[PDB]
């Protein structure tokens, strides 16, 4: 009887959370991106036009 | 969109056929705009009806006033029906384009006709009666959405811009809303946070301050023709009725509840005309509904209550911001282990850049230390 | 050629920093609205007495 | 290391800059060339002051490369032309 | 004392608990190196600030659903004193009836 009360509350949760896993995935894509190019801004091998890209 | 021989070949095909569908739009649309009209100069409020004049505060140029030279006709439904209010707003775009195309050929003689080959090989400018199948008309609204694509950010980017360099908001509210109201389609924007932006912006800038600028990049994100421009108050006063339609068919639709009986291609066409629904995205009835609600949410209470939406700058902004697609980024992130300077390396290093790596390198220290020292030891000598 | 694009690289910087910290904020705000929801549960001392007043103890 | 330029600087110094904030600045309390995190940073003091970073080998902790879902957007347009290929 | 079954609810996505656990898992694991500690009252990064949101929803989840692990229930879900006394009042409930079951069976 308890589990069929606190369902909906689950169900909600559990979506939340995978589309707040979805939204933080880009974020981590986007460090690791930046990363590299920071990686090659040290070597002295990036353009401007790279970075803008 | 580009030209194709494809397109031209579509178009000289249905020339004629869409020049008559062209002229029983205009009789019918004719017929709806005369009843709107004996509608509005019979009940319409004083100001309305007289054209009050409203000058700006620094040149004293007369522009559109929002409260007082739009009204909202609650009663409209007796008269006119929600299909009229859309076919005569698609009918005044046809008519635009037709119009300025007219003009042309009277001004020019027969010496546009090359003009109008070019005119008829694309989608963009040529009326929607031109299109005889699904087809054709999927490829036509791709093509005026394409066009929005081009237009809009320009748009979103002019107001943004100057209201961040010349002003900043007031309080925390009216940041978030500022800050949200230019989001990417890829997310969605809450109306409730967001509304404030348009109080805001009517202490900053209101429909009557308009700039030209801003709007003829609002009229190409309306597939309004802006070629020849002139002055601001013509496609200020297209802006104007066009706006002043949809929102008299908004008010129907929300007070009737029209949309959620609306079947799906009605509901996309409603919501295109709001500039909300793109068709290259393939939206299901559901974002449809969404963003439809999401409308009615930011016109707010008081439109219902009183006819008065909120500022038109920013209600435009809003709904375009649907077309502000995410920037692209194409290419695999290996590309990021290759070198751009590679071209460079058999140049290799001169005086200069030996000093500077020598200096500025893993020894930096070292040599700052000794160079340090040594010109103490030269003072203390000196001295 | 020149002009546009040596303003645009002048812009670069400014754009890149407002950027990352609208990020920031928008992570700070996604942190700030989480709350654990502590539930309350009948106790089941209510329930022993129901229990004991059935037996017409 | 290699000779390759890095990102420009229009010839200021960017401790005094009207943007400077924009600029990180490292443990040695010198701001940036560029929006990314520079450890050797120099200041030059000719007539005019001016910044200067010097490329080096260092190691970075790279994070594993993400799936092209989460980073690549297809929006691109006919008129879109990319900096390489304007470049 | 509630009152009526609250109204039905379709998820938009289908997805089990122990694989969101395990994609969490995943996610966090390839940052691990980046990851640096800090202070309490330091400002945090975005990897810690992720982690913290992740296991607050999924330990909120679990403790919901009846798997009361304490030792990282107090730990992921922690944030206010209130929180800490939930947490004793929650560690001598379950004790009590472990002992209360066990008496009643022997
Ligand atoms: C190949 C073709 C060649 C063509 C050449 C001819 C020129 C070009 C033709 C037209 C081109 C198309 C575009 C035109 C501009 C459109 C502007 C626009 O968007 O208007 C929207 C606007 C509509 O908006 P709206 O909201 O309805 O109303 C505007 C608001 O009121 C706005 O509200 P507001 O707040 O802005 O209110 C202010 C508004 C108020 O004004 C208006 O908007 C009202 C309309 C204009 C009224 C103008 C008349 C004013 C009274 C004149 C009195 C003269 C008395 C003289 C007596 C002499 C006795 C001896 O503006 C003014 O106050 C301006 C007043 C005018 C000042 C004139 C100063 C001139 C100085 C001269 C210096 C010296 C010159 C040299 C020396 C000469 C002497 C030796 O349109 C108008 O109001 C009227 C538009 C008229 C367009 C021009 C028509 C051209 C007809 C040409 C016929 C002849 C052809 C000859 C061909 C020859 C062979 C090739
Ligand atoms: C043969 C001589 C030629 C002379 C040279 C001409 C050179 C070319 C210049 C352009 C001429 C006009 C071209 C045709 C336009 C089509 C008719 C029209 O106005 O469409 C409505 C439409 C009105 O626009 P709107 O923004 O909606 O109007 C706002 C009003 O509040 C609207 O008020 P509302 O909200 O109450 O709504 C009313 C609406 C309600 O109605 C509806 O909704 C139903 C639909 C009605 C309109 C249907 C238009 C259909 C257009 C397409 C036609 C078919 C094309 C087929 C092409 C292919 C053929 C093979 O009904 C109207 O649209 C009525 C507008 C007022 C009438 C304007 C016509 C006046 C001239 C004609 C009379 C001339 C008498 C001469 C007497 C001589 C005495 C000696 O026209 C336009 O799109 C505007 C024209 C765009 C191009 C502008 C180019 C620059 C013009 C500068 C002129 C300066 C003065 C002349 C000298 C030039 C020197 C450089
Ligand atoms: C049968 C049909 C049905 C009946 C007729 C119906 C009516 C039809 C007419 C109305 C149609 C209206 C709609 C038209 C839409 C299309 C417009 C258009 O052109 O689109 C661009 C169109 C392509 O459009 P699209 O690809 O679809 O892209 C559209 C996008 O949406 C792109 O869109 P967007 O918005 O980005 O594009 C807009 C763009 C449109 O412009 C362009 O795109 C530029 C087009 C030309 C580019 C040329 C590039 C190549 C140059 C080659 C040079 C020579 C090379 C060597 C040749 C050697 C030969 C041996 O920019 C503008 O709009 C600028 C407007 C400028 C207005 C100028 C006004 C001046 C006023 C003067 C001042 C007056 C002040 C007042 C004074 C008052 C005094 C009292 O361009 C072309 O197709 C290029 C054609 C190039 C032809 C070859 C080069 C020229 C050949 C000349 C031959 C001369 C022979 C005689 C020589 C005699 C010597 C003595
Ligand atoms: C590296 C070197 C490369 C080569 C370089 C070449 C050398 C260039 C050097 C100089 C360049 C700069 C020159 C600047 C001059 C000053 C401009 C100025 O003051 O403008 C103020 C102002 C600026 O315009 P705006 O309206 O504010 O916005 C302009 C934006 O571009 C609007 O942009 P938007 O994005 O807002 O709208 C885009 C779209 C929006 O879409 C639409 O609007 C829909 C479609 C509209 C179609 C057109 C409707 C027209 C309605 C009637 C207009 C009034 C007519 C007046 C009576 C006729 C007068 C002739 O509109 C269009 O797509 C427009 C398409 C136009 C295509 C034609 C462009 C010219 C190409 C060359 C053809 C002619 C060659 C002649 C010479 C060779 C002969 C063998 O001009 C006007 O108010 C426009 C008045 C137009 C009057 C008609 C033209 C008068 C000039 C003489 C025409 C002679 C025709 C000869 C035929 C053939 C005879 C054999
Ligand atoms: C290849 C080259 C070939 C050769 C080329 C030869 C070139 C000659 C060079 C000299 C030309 C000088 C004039 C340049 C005009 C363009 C200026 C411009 O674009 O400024 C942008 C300017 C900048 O705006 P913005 O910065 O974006 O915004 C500022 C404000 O917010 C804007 O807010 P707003 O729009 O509310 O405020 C403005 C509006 C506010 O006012 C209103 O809205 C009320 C409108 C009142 C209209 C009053 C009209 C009165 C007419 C009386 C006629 C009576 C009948 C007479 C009959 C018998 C005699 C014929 O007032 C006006 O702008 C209208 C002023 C009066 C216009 C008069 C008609 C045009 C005369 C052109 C000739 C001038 C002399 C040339 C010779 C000397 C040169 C030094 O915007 C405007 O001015 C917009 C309106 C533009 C209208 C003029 C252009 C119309 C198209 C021309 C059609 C004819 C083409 C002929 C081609 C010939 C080829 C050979
Ligand atoms: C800017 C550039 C300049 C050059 C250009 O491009 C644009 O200009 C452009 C302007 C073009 C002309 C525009 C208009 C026509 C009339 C048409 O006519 C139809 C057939 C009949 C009429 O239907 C013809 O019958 C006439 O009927 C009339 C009575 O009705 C009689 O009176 C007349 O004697 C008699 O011939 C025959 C084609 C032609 C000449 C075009 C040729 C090509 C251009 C020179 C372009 C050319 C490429
Ligand atoms: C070359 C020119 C081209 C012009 C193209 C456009 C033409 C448009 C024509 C529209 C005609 C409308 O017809 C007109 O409508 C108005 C408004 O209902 C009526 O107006 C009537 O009612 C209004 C409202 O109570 C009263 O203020 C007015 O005193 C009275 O006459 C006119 O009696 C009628 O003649």
């Amino acid at each position: 009887t308890l589990q069929q009360y606190r369902r909906a509350s689950q169900d909600k949760r559990l979506d939340d959370l995978v589309d707040l896993l979805e939204r933080f995935k880009p974020v981590l894509a986007r460090e690791a991106i930046m990363q590299r190019l920071t990686i090659k801004h040290l070597e002295g091998q990036l353009g401007v036009w790279r970075y803008m890209d | 969109m580009q030209g194709s021989w494809s397109v031209l070949k579509k178009n000289c095909s249905n020339f004629f056929p869409g020049l008559l569908a062209f002229a029983q739009q205009t009789q019918e649309a004719y017929g709806i705009w005369l009843r709107i009209y004996n509608r509005q100069q019979k009940y319409g409020p004083t100001d309305f009806v007289e054209q009050s004049e409203t000058f700006s505060p620094d040149y004293h140029k007369r522009f559109h006033s929002q409260d007082k030279n739009m009204w909202v006709d609650k009663e409209l439904c007796t008269e006119v029906s929600q299909k009229e209010v859309a076919r005569l707003m698609t009918y005044k775009l046809d008519m635009w384009r037709m119009a300025h195309c007219a003009g042309a050929l009277l001004a020019t003689g027969g010496y546009a006709i090359p003009f109008g080959l070019f005119w008829l090989a694309n989608d963009t400018w040529v009326p929607s009666s031109f299109n005889l199948t699904g087809e054709e008309l999927r490829a036509w609204r791709e093509a005026q959405d394409l066009y929005r694509y081009r237009s809009a950010p320009s748009y979103l980017t002019d107001t943004k811009w100057h209201f961040d360099f010349h002003a900043y908001p007031w309080n925390e509210t009216q940041e978030r809303a500022w800050d949200d109201l230019f989001e990417k389609n890829d997310v969605r924007r809450d109306p409730k946070v967001v509304r404030p932006a348009a109080e805001m912006y009517d202490g900053f800038i209101k429909f009557e301050l308009i700039r030209r600028k801003s709007l003829r990049h609002l009229c190409r994100s309306m597939n309004i023709p802006t070629f020849p421009m002139l002055a601001r108050l013509c496609n200020g006063t297209r802006v104007r009725d066009y706006w002043n339609l949809a929102w008299c068919e908004d008010y129907m639709v929300i007070t009737q509840r029209l949309h959620e009986s609306m079947t799906d291609e009605e509901l996309y066409d409603y919501a295109w005309r709001r500039y909300l629904a793109p068709y290259d995205k393939n939206l299901n009835r559901e974002q449809l509904m969404e963003r439809v609600e999401d409308y009615f949410e930011f016109l707010g209470p008081d439109f219902v209550a009183h006819g008065k939406a909120p500022n038109l700058v920013i209600l435009t902004n809003y709904v375009l911001g649907y077309y502000n697609d995410p920037a692209y980024l194409e290419g695999d992130i290996s590309e990021l282990d290759k070198n751009d300077y590679d071209h460079l390396a058999s140049w290799g290093k001169d005086a200069f850049l030996r000093r500077l790596e020598f200096e500025n390198g893993p020894l930096r220290d070292q040599v700052e230390a000794h160079t340090q020292r040594l010109l103490a030891e030269r003072a203390a000598i000196a001295k | 050629d020149i002009m546009v694009p040596s303003f645009v690289y002048n812009k670069l910087p400014v754009i890149h920093f407002l950027q990352e910290k609208r990020a920031e904020q928008k992570l700070r705000r996604v942190l700030d609205e989480t709350y654990t929801e502590w539930t309350e549960e009948l106790d089941q001392a209510h329930v022993t007495d129901a229990i004991t007043r059935s037996l017409n103890i | 290391v290699g000779n390759g330029p890095t990102f420009s600087t229009g010839g200021e110094c960017m401790n005094t800059c009207d943007i400077q904030n924009a600029f990180p600045m490292n443990d040695r309390g010198v701001r940036s060339s560029s929006p990314f995190q520079e450890p050797n940073t120099a200041i030059y003091d000719s007539y005019l002051a001016w910044t200067y970073f010097q490329p080096m080998d260092v190691h970075i902790e790279k994070l594993p490369a993400p799936e092209a879902k989460y980073y690549q957007r297809h929006t691109k347009k006919p008129w879109d032309v990319s900096s390489t290929e304007l470049t | 004392y509630k009152g009526e079954v609250p109204p039905h609810y379709t998820r938009k996505s289908s997805a089990t608990i122990e694989q969101v656990e395990k994609e969490i898992d995943a996610l966090l694991g390839g940052a691990e190196k980046l990851r640096k500690t800090s202070t309490d009252d330091q400002p945090m990064d975005k990897l810690t600030l992720m982690e913290r949101c992740l296991r607050h929803a999924l330990w909120s989840y679990h403790k919901e659903e009846g798997r009361y692990d304490f030792d990282q229930i107090g730990r992921w879900v922690v944030y206010t004193p209130e929180d800490e006394v939930k947490l004793a009042q929650l560690k001598r409930e379950v004790e009590a009836k472990e002992k209360l079951a066990a008496l009643r069976k022997r």
